């Protein structure tokens, strides 16, 4: 809410100032198993999926 | 014990900044005479030298002359210090509450009238006037006029009653061309702002202010009152942005205050000036204005009978400074809409303030959603059910939505008294009888002076003072009180019973004698069948019992009247008081019991199994003699003076002495 | 903007010593609270009577 739009603007960004919308966050996921014999050994990768 | 203190409370009961207080002239001088003294210019001059003294003496005279101007204005300046009444209204009017002019004697009638034309619907147009003689005096009727239009269905058999309610006076309507620069006065005395209604050209506007005031009308329709200091009312309405402000609901916005006028909106107002407060209790009515084709065949008093009622209502003084003075502060305190219990007290006090000497707003914690009200019709103790309904709905206008107003006249302690008052014949040339007519005023004077106000402890003797004070040719005055309550059910005590709040002598608890229908048969030559026998009984207290208790002894019973049960026996005690009957019937039962210390009184006729209907009368009056001098009141139980409606409760013996 | 415009808004005497009397005569009546019934909806429909 707030801002009037109206025939107004070329700019994409001034509107992006707030589209409303939503922002970033982190989350922690699951425990881990070692591939072999130690977990400190193993390393992580996550592609988005 | 009593009140210990740390430097407590504040500045007496009420502010007196008291630099303002008018002092005694000599002291004023005495103060001022010091003032000139010590004046650096001269420390020499002796003031008690009579030469300067009278000279300074004069300064104080003006200084006192001028002060009461300066001081009184302050009393004036501050409401509740205001000594002038037309002052008081102003701040009160300013506070959003006004006292009103004498408020027309009002009533309702239903009248059965045949239309000669036999049209489906006749209206009674607003403004037909009827006559009512004041009580007991037919020398003149008091005119009173149809409040409003009303129509009636023609019943079959062709006769049908309309009903309508009636306020006293004459409709008086005056058109005025409104103009920018001008006061709009009505110089009419006997006017009352509550019966004032008006028309701008066409539509009616309401002074928001206790006419409607919540409706879609958008507030553009409106106006005010005011009291000219003269005693006559002037009209007023808001000018320019007459609605709250600006654009509001209109898309075009701009500005409208209305009433340009140029000639626009020629203002026509319609009102009733009245003779009221003199007209209360006007029973006999006339149909005092004819209409086309309508003929009243009967006008029958008081639909939906109380049954105890009087003719009309209302009137009013109008003015009392005391009830008015503090009061508007609560309305100054409260908003328009009434919220607080005392807000419902004061709000009710506005409209029907002349109907109500005192109104008691309270909750009954049992029933929520109901505003429980105990008021004084101030003509009598019982507002006729329409009034109750009337103000209710009107009251109900200002209220919380789920809340409902509930008005009941509370129970009333009655002081039943024979008076013994002596006077010297010679000492009074004045007509003896009229003296009684004198005292009988001064009796309620005390009441109105005292008792209804707080409904506090009641002093018999202190009452007898003013009646003592009456003729001063009265040589002596004596009286004896019987504390009296009224009971709604002879059959079953109210659950809680009944309490006196006041210690009574044992065995001094009495009641009224009343017949009882007994199934047993009576026949007398020429009488024939004769239904059955009925005899009378009354409620009797037995003696005090240890632990201050007593059992309620029923009136005497003939044999075979009451089926004897192994449980219930003729009480047949020695003590209990007994009426003297020709029957000599000695059967007496305990119908219930009491205790004197708690003053609480219970019985049930279900106990004796005797049928309610074999009693003729539903209510009985209660007799008791409080052992104590003065009568204590608590809640909803108030001693009061109504002689006219209930003279048997008030009696006076007159002792002629040479 | 909408196609309705003037360079600026705001101004005023402010007082208009008479005109204010009403306003004072009014606001003394006003409530920020809502009570009865029709007090609400008014104040209510002040919001989204558009809805």
């Amino acid at each position: 809410e707030s801002f009037q739009f109206s025939p107004s603007y070329v700019d994409v960004s001034s509107i992006s100032n707030f589209i409303i919308g939503e922002n970033e966050y982190h989350e922690i996921q699951g425990s881990i198993q070692q591939v072999c014999k130690d977990i400190n050994r193993v390393y992580l990768m996550e592609s988005e999926g | 014990a009593n009140t210990p203190v740390n430097y407590q409370l504040t500045r007496t009961a009420n502010a007196i900044p008291e630099i303002f207080v008018g002092g005694t002239f000599a002291e004023i001088k005495q103060n001022l005479i010091e003032w000139l003294n010590g004046q650096n210019e001269f420390l020499d001059y002796d003031f008690e030298g009579s030469r300067l003294n009278v000279l300074c003496d004069l300064l104080a005279y003006n200084t006192l002359y001028i002060q009461q101007f300066g001081n009184a204005a302050v009393y004036e300046s501050f409401m509740r210090t205001a000594n002038l009444r037309s002052s008081v209204v102003q701040a009160a009017q300013d506070n959003g509450y006004l006292p009103t002019s004498k408020s027309a004697a009002q009533t309702e009638i239903m009248l059965t009238c045949t239309d000669a034309l036999n049209r489906n619907y006749i209206t009674i147009p607003r403004g037909t006037r009827f006559l009512a003689y004041a009580k007991d005096t037919s020398v003149n009727p008091y005119n009173f006029v149809s409040r409003e239009d009303v129509i009636a269905i023609r019943d079959k058999n062709n006769q049908y009653f309309p009903r309508l309610k009636l306020a006293q006076g004459r409709i008086v309507r005056t058109e005025i061309i409104y103009d920018k620069l001008t006061p709009i006065i009505i110089y009419d005395k006997n006017i009352d702002r509550n019966q004032v209604k008006l028309y701008v050209d066409g539509a009616e506007w309401i002074n928001w202010t206790r006419k409607s005031m919540v409706h879609a009308g958008s507030t553009s329709t409106i106006y005010y009152m005011r009291e000219t200091i003269d005693g006559n009312t002037e009209f007023y309405f808001g000018e320019g942005e007459i609605s709250v402000n600006a654009s509001e609901g209109a898309l075009t916005a701009n500005y409208i205050g209305g009433l340009k006028p140029t000639q626009n909106s020629t203002i026509v107002i319609e009102y009733i000036s009245t003779n009221g407060a003199d007209a209360n209790g006007a029973v006999g009515f006339s149909y005092a204005d004819t209409l086309t084709n309508i003929t009243v065949i009967n006008i029958n008093e008081n639909p939906n009978d109380d049954p105890d009622f009087v003719g009309a209502d209302g009137g009013g003084d109008p003015e009392d400074i005391e009830r008015i003075r503090e009061l508007g502060t609560i309305k100054r305190e409260t908003q328009q809409r009434c919220v607080t219990a005392t807000d419902y007290d004061t709000f009710v006090s506005e409209r029907f303030g002349s109907i109500i000497q005192a109104v008691q707003t309270f909750t009954d914690s049992t029933k929520p959603g109901y505003a429980f009200i105990a008021a004084k019709p101030k003509s009598g103790l019982y507002l006729t059910t329409v009034q109750r309904e009337d103000i209710k709905n009107y009251l109900k206008d200002y209220n919380l939505a789920p809340i409902t107003p509930s008005i009941i006249s509370p129970n009333y302690l009655f002081i039943k008294t024979n008076l013994k008052v002596t006077y010297a014949l010679n000492k009074l040339q004045e007509s003896e009888q009229w003296l009684e007519g004198q005292i009988i005023d001064k009796i309620d004077r005390y009441y109105t002076e005292d008792v209804e106000i707080f409904n506090s402890s009641f002093a018999k003797s202190k009452m007898l003072t003013y009646v003592d004070d009456a003729d001063h040719s009265v040589i002596g005055s004596s009286a004896t009180i019987q504390m009296v309550r009224e009971v709604q059910n002879f059959y079953k005590t109210p659950e809680a019973g009944i309490k006196y709040n006041n210690q009574i002598k044992d065995r001094s608890m009495e009641s009224n004698t009343f017949s009882f229908n007994s199934g047993r048969k009576v026949v007398n030559p020429d009488t024939g069948l004769e239904e059955d026998v009925l005899y009378d009984v009354r409620i009797v207290s037995t003696d005090r019992d240890s632990k201050g208790i007593g059992k309620v002894i029923i009136g005497p019973f003939a044999s075979g009247d009451v089926t004897e049960n192994e449980n219930i026996q003729p009480y047949t005690g020695n003590d209990f008081n007994k009426l003297a009957n020709s029957d000599g019937r000695d059967k007496y039962y305990v119908i219930g019991e009491i205790n004197y210390p708690a003053d609480v009184i219970y019985w049930n006729i279900a106990k004796i199994n005797l049928t309610s209907e074999k009693f003729e009368v539903q209510t009985i009056e209660l007799y008791s003699d409080p052992t104590d001098d003065v009568i204590f009141t608590r809640d909803g139980s108030l001693i009061v003076f109504e002689n006219d409606l209930r003279p048997q409760y008030l009696t006076i013996d007159l002792e002629p002495i040479s």
